[PDB]
């Protein structure tokens, strides 16, 4: 559906995406059709801005904890709108 | 007890609410510590 | 619907206790006789009955 | 106020009606509640210890605090990966903060709680109906992948969210019989090395008072006649049907309760489209379900005439 | 726990086997009223068990 | 033989007419119920309930 | 509901409490109501004495076979009488 | 039912046994009963020779991977024939 590549040791926000100019889905509008996160969602990691659709990074990344969990070390987010529903997925992957 | 509208209040954060379950409270047999009681069901439970 | 909210008792060693009345959703109250309870330390008063 | 300051508060220990073997015993991990208003499944669950905090209080999201089995009664502290939750089979764990927890089970008719090897190891059951729940007009197992976009309530996976507080009280006494001695037909009080305790006894009139070393009660003869209980305890606990109460029981503080119910989307079914054979004032539908479905008609004339079925097979 | 049939096996080691045998196991309780568990606040009756 | 420990069930309530009663009964799991007449003629029910 | 604790290395029968004492039923009629052992019950390694209601030890206690398999080194037991009817419990724990 | 035992390190066919000859049923009449292999059987390393009734060895044994599926180290194999209908058993073992 979607994949982003993130680099081990962020440091709190550099850069990971570009959420709506891949989808096409423009800027300006989005603001008012219910832009949001999924509560099913949001590892502590990442953080969205409902503004101008880029991805953060919340707290550094820590290979030994992220993926003592689920070996293949993935990560899972979701996103919707309203007017009319839909429903996106993107999987981030940690590097080394 | 036991039917629609076994508990009322005028809006959901007041501070009044009247209501009438048939609770009643029994005496302990074994002698750790606890209360026991029995009860009626959810009159909202059985409308739905 | 709706919770049901048990507090915790009070007990009085060798004394005597009555109820008062408030004024809380549905309020019932009730006194015991002799009693003698324990917890895990062990028995929690000094009259036996 | 509603705090969030966790150094003033201290777990406990209640009574659990179906321990590890059968009997009933004293556990550190007591099931006050269960909630599953949810629209897939999650339930919310609240126990006696103390989650995603260090052995003083301070926060770290690996571990978790508890009462003792054992001498000198404090707080002790161990892993999160010990904890384990199941009603037919293992769940899965999804959030944890406080006396709170968040899990996904399989359908079933307990609900049971366990630390896993290691010193200290339980469990506690409960009953309880848990069964599978689907949203719209239509059956299903699994939700599909074409289908309509409807609206759901579902319980958040965020802990920072709130639905409520809950009460904290001063902690009453606890008399331990170990503090109790007794040497030809006089008695004494043994207080652990260097702590203020407090007796009270009657063997005659009333006495009270508090002590530092071995101490002789004048007047009593056997060991039933006292009892004694350490007097230094602020520390915050909850309105537990378990424990006995000070002699002054008012409120001194609210916590969260985590975990919100909020507003999302789901996708369900859609079914296969009927044919329809026409004849003088009438219909007959050629129908096809492979699940339990439903049909619903009615007139557009004075008079409704209205039906209900739900439909299987051909 | 309830079932259809009852097994003994020897687990790993040199000579692992099993063997099944049917028979049908459900749940009974005692009295005039259906349980899960044995409750905490109740009467007391009679009742045979097998000693350990 | 030993002792065993069984639950206690929820109070009814009565409703008295002319020559007649009414129970309002409460089970969340089925239970029993057994009436007989104390004259020439015994007339026994018998009955599981659930629900209210 | 009762705890005692006893000792490593004892030596068959020293000594571990008084039930009837604590309990307070009195000596001198117990010996009628039926005082009694419950069938689910009775670790091998200690013993009743229906008389005088004091606690034994049957044969010497190893730590190693005991918590070998339930970690949290415990032991239970029962006891019951009649006339009318009662069940009571007691935990004994080993110490090092 | 039956039993018999190879040694290890066989080469491509030396010998097992003879089913035929130790059940009785005679040779130059089971060419049409419908002498065959079961399908829910026949492990990949041995053979049967419909016409005289010998068990061959088909690759070289290796008891490393032969039993570290079945920690007993033995074999399973089952015969039937026609015109009445049967059903047998045979078990080899692997020696040392």
């Amino acid at each position: 559906q979607l994949h982003y590549t993130v680099q081990e040791e962020q440091e709190h926000g550099t850069f990971v995406g570009n959420i709506a100019e891949d989808l096409g889905l423009d800027i300006t509008k989005l603001s008012a059709r219910g832009f949001q996160t999924v509560p099913n969602s949001r590892t502590p990691y990442l953080d969205l801005n409902l503004e101008t659709g880029v991805l953060y990074v919340n707290e550094k990344i820590d290979r030994e904890q992220i993926c003592k969990q689920s070996p293949s070390c993935v990560l899972h987010l979701e996103v919707f709108l309203e007017n009319p529903l839909e429903l996106f997925q993107v999987e981030i992957e940690v590097l080394d | 007890p036991g039917a629609f509208g076994d508990i009322q209040a005028s809006s959901l954060d007041a501070t009044d609410i009247v209501a009438r379950t048939d609770i009643r409270l029994l005496k302990p047999s074994v002698k750790n510590i606890h209360v026991p009681y029995t009860q009626a069901v959810s009159g909202y439970e059985m409308w739905k | 619907k709706f919770h049901t909210v048990i507090p915790s008792p009070q007990v009085k060693c060798c004394g005597s206790l009555e109820c008062k009345a408030s004024s809380k959703a549905d309020y019932t109250c009730r006194v015991f006789g002799g009693v003698y309870p324990f917890m895990w330390g062990g028995a929690q008063c000094f009259c036996d009955s | 106020s509603i705090t969030d300051d966790f150094t003033l508060t201290s777990p406990y220990l209640g009574f659990c009606p179906y321990c590890r073997h059968s009997t009933p015993c004293f556990s550190p991990i007591k099931i006050e509640n269960v909630w599953d208003e949810s629209d897939d499944g999650s339930i919310r669950i609240q126990v006696s210890a103390q989650f995603g905090y260090n052995q003083a209080g301070t926060a770290d999201v690996t571990k978790f605090r508890y009462m003792s089995f054992d001498h000198d009664h404090d707080i002790k502290e161990d892993s999160m990966e010990k904890i384990a939750i199941s009603t037919s089979g293992p769940c899965r764990r999804l959030g944890h903060k406080g006396y709170f927890l968040l899990a996904q089970c399989p359908p079933g008719d307990s609900v049971t709680v366990s630390i896993t090897s290691g010193a200290s190891e339980n469990s506690c059951t409960v009953e309880k109906k848990i069964r599978r729940k689907f949203v719209g007009r239509e059956e299903y197992l699994f939700p599909p992948v074409h289908g309509k976009l409807v609206k759901c309530h579902v319980y958040d996976h965020l802990k920072e969210t709130s639905a409520g507080y809950i009460t904290m009280h001063r902690p009453g006494p606890h008399a331990y019989k170990s503090y109790l001695e007794e040497a030809s037909g006089e008695v004494y009080i043994k207080p652990p090395s260097g702590k203020n305790v407090t007796y009270e006894c009657k063997c005659g009139d009333y006495s009270t008072g508090i002590v530092s070393t071995r101490t002789k009660m004048n007047g009593c003869t056997k060991a039933k006649q006292c009892i004694a209980y350490k007097s230094d305890q602020t520390k915050w606990v909850f309105n537990s049907p378990d424990l006995i109460r000070h002699t002054d029981h008012s409120v001194q503080g609210k916590l969260h309760i985590p975990f919100r119910l909020t507003p999302t989307v789901c996708p369900v079914p859609l079914a296969h489209t009927p044919t329809v054979t026409k004849w003088f004032k009438g219909i007959t539908l050629h129908l096809t379900a492979m699940r339990p479905t439903l049909l619903t008609t009615r007139k557009l004339g004075l008079r409704a005439d209205a039906t209900a079925e739900w439909i299987t097979g051909s």
